[PDB]
């Protein structure tokens, strides 16, 4: 894994092209990907 | 004269009042400015 750094990303079959940055955001347990405001996933749960 | 200087400068006196007290003195320009505001925030949502 890369952080902080614009990175060619496949996660969990989610594929893309992002800058894989840490945060604070809090997923109850049964939830996964984040989505936006233009449903782009914004935040993603490492699955590792 | 006199008599129109305390008219005059009265007169820009209430201006004031009428500009801080009031917010929808500049409704002209707020929309203005609310109506791009508005149209690219749409813009955005379109992508979902
Ligand atoms: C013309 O009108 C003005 C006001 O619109 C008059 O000036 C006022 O006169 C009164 C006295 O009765 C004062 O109490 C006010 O302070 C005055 N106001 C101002 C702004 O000065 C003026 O006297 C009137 N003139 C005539 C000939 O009637
Ligand atoms: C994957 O393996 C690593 C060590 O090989 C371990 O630290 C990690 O916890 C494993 N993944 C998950 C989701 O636990």
């Amino acid at each position: 894994l890369v952080k902080n750094k614009c990175v060619n990303f496949n996660f969990n079959g989610l594929t893309g092209t992002g800058v894989l940055t840490e945060s604070n955001k809090k997923f109850l347990p049964f939830q996964q990907f984040g989505r936006d405001i233009a449903d782009t996933t914004d935040a993603v749960r490492d699955p590792q | 004269q006199k008599l129109i200087a305390n008219q005059f400068n009265s007169a820009i006196g209430k201006i004031q009042d009428s500009l801080s007290s009031t917010a929808s003195a500049l409704g002209k320009l707020q929309d203005v400015v609310n109506q791009n505001a508005q149209a690219l925030n749409t813009l955005v949502k379109q992508l979902s």
